[PDB]
RNA sequence: AUCAGGACAUUAUCAUGUAGAGAAUAGGUAGGAGCAAUCGAUGCAAGUUCGCUAGGACUUGUUGAUGCGAAAGGUGGAAUA
RNA sequence: GGCGAAGGCGAAAACUUAGGCCAUUACUGACGCUUAGGCUUGAAAGUGUGGGGAGCAAAUAGGAUUAGAUACCCUAGUAGUCCACACCGUAAACGAUAGAUACUAGCUGUCGGGGCGAUCCCCUCGGUAGUGAAGUUAACACAUUAAGUAUCUCGCCUGGGUAGUACAUUCGCAAGAAUGAAACUCAAACGGAAUUGACGGGGACCCGCACAAGUGGUGGAGCAUGUUGCUUAAUUCGAC
RNA sequence: GGGGAUGUAGCUCAACUGAUAGAGCACCUGAUUUGCACUCAGGAGGUUGAGGGUUUGAGACCCUUCAUCUCCACCA
RNA sequence: GGUUCCAUGGUGUAGUGGAUAACAUAUCUCCCUGUCACGGAGGGGUUGCGGGUUCGAUUCCCGUUGGAACCGCCA
């Protein structure tokens, strides 16, 4: 996940740093405690239908 | 003695270490909270994990580079206060990629505490 | 739960110096609600800090009163264990009246004599950095230095 | 037989170096009491000596005709060519 | 979201192979549905032999916590988790809804084939979802993928505890699986749905000297007064 | 017997080859707990074994004793 | 029949080379709670019997009880 700092300012390197970032805490927290794989199938449904109900009332 | 170089910044949950290193292998110098004399749980706390890069930073910084490249690693909580601090040091920061280790789903990992 | 921010009464300026802050350490040395004997003592002592230091009563009392204002406040705060500490930067109105109390409490303590002499040997003691209630501050702001860590954090 | 390494001895290498006080890094003794001048003054620049981060001596560069109160003056246990 | 009858199936490739959807001016001409007995498959754990073992972790050891901790936490850690060949045949194996056939408003999605030809969108035939009336239900709710109107066939049920226990029988190396009572006991049941409260170491909001910020006290001493206990002829009775 | 060690605070040990009398834990008070502890602040606790000398000065350097710790040889 | 060990508070155990007796549980009083358990503070309670030595015995010595541990063989 290289993202150059342009060399013009700094804030936004970390600006979108902080996106990076969070998107790979999760997988990164994901593979940290063993969970059954009907529970790990269960918490795939339970993030993706999260995503998609609110992605729902911002379009 | 050398201009460029790459720093490895480690944020474990529990406790954080940055190392300066030449851009390829042979680190040149570390440090840690253990190192610094914060012990126990306040290792594990965004402040300490400045303080860490602060010390690393001034003795980095005698010892002459500019252009660092900030490999950030780990998943702990104080991941940008050690960030800050390098920038208030003033090197000179070119890069900001991050190599915490992920799995493809290889190995199990282990259980879940309760 | 109370919603309502309390109103504050007058602080009135001093009758003789007119520096306020006199009324207050008046009303802080109060015990057994005598207005007319706590008067006396105190200004007693600004006669014996005359006869004394050779200067003007009223710059050795903010000098003394000035220096020992504390500036970090230390708030309890208990989660599972013990609490750990929250250094905050307590208001202006609280940093005189915290300094008062001190002032007083470690006046009524010394092995001096009479407290006319023992509360102006605390202000004189307190003007030079050396006496009881500095080290009170000192330990405070040693306490909240040592415990920076968890400012970040109040509630 | 040969190579490399550090052990411990050295041939041979002389600054080092830090009571106060003393103007002073005081390593101990300069025999002493003025002495050095192409047997070359003085000058400031660069590196190094080691540190008691103040100072030390040495080398290199400028380099040229008087320096040396570390002779005589100084205090001190220790001392001034 | 897709596929399979179910269990299940997700890096890439080759070989072998199963079923399914749509259109049929083709063909056979009732050859169809269900299925006692029988056969096949059947998550994980477990078994036997031989390999394999990075990570993890039943059993086990230690450190914590605790009144105690053989548990929750942490550090180690064997069998096991993996492969080949043999067994075991049980699960909340659930859509808690057997299979087949015909009919019964509609709306919104999404997937595949076909018709048109930029997509997008329209229609037809099917699979998978949401909402929804008649209709059904004790209610929750189901509602064209029915728990609706009906037919065929199979399996199963007859109060609770005894008890999925005991005996007999079949299978299995083993743990066990299948089948499966009675004596005795109760008036009901860790019955179902829903309603009003209470409660929650469940959330959201709002209050009070509640906490917070201060002041002066109490618990320590002497004394006054009341009470408990004890005693006494009585220590009158009540308030706890 | 011969060699090598040590003695510094209540309990252990640093020093430093001569110019500081120290570190840590025990004891005490303060902050802090539901406690028990952990943590954080402050404080004390010394003929530096004795004796003699060095040096301008010592606990130290040396000499000698007292006590304990080690060792390391042993045909009456 | 013989030999070694032990006897400490209400219960389980340490010490004392003569001058001195503690630990835990238990017990009591008070915080604590609606109450109680757990928790906190404080309080309290000890040498088997005898007989000698010593100025002084739990300790040292010899006997007497009770409880244990060992032995009691060769014919
Ligand atoms: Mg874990
Ligand atoms: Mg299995
Ligand atoms: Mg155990
Ligand atoms: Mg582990
Ligand atoms: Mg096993
Ligand atoms: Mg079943
Ligand atoms: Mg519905
Ligand atoms: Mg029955
Ligand atoms: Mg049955
Ligand atoms: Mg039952
Ligand atoms: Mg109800
Ligand atoms: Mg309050
Ligand atoms: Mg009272
Ligand atoms: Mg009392
Ligand atoms: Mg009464
Ligand atoms: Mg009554
Ligand atoms: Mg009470
Ligand atoms: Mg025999």
């Amino acid at each position: 996940p290289k993202i150059e700092v342009k060399n013009d300012d700094l804030e936004l390197a970390l600006k979108k740093f902080k996106r990076v970032s969070l998107e790979i805490r999760r997988l990164a927290q994901r593979h940290e405690y063993h969970l059954r794989k009907g529970m790990r199938l269960r918490e795939k449904r339970k993030i993706a239908q999260k995503k998609r109900r609110k992605f729902r009332n911002m379009v | 003695n050398v201009s460029s170089g790459i720093i490895h910044v480690s944020c474990s949950p529990n406790n954080t270490i940055v190392s300066a290193s030449d851009p390829g292998g042979n680190v040149l110098c570390w440090a840690s909270s253990g190192t610094m004399g914060f012990k126990g749980s306040r290792k594990k706390t965004p402040y300490s994990a400045g303080i860490a890069a602060d010390k690393v930073a001034k003795t980095v910084k005698e010892m002459g580079m500019a252009t660092v490249k900030l490999f950030v690693k780990g998943t702990g909580r104080g991941k940008d206060t050690a960030i800050r601090s390098f920038a208030n040091a003033g090197l000179s920061i070119t890069e900001i990629n991050e190599k915490t280790p992920i799995p493809h789903n290889g190995c199990k990992p282990p259980k879940r505490p309760r | 739960m109370r919603k309502n921010r309390a109103p504050k009464r007058t602080v009135l300026p001093d009758p003789v110096f007119n520096n306020t802050l006199v009324t207050r350490i008046i009303n802080v040395i109060m015990e057994d609600g005598k207005k007319g004997l706590a008067q006396r003592i105190l200004y007693g002592a600004f006669d014996l800090i005359e006869q004394r230091t050779k200067e003007k009563p009223l710059t050795v009392f903010e000098r003394a009163v000035g220096n020992v204002m504390p500036r970090l406040e230390l708030r309890v705060r208990r989660i599972a264990g013990s609490n750990y500490q929250v250094p905050t930067e307590v208001p202006q109105d609280r940093k005189i009246a915290l300094a008062l109390r001190w002032i007083a409490m470690f006046a009524r303590k010394r092995h001096e004599k009479t407290m006319l002499e023992k509360i102006a040997n605390e202000i004189i003691d307190a003007s030079n950095n050396t006496g009881a209630a500095i080290k009170k501050k000192d330990d405070t702001h040693k306490m909240a230095e040592a415990n920076k860590a968890f400012a970040h954090m109040r509630w």
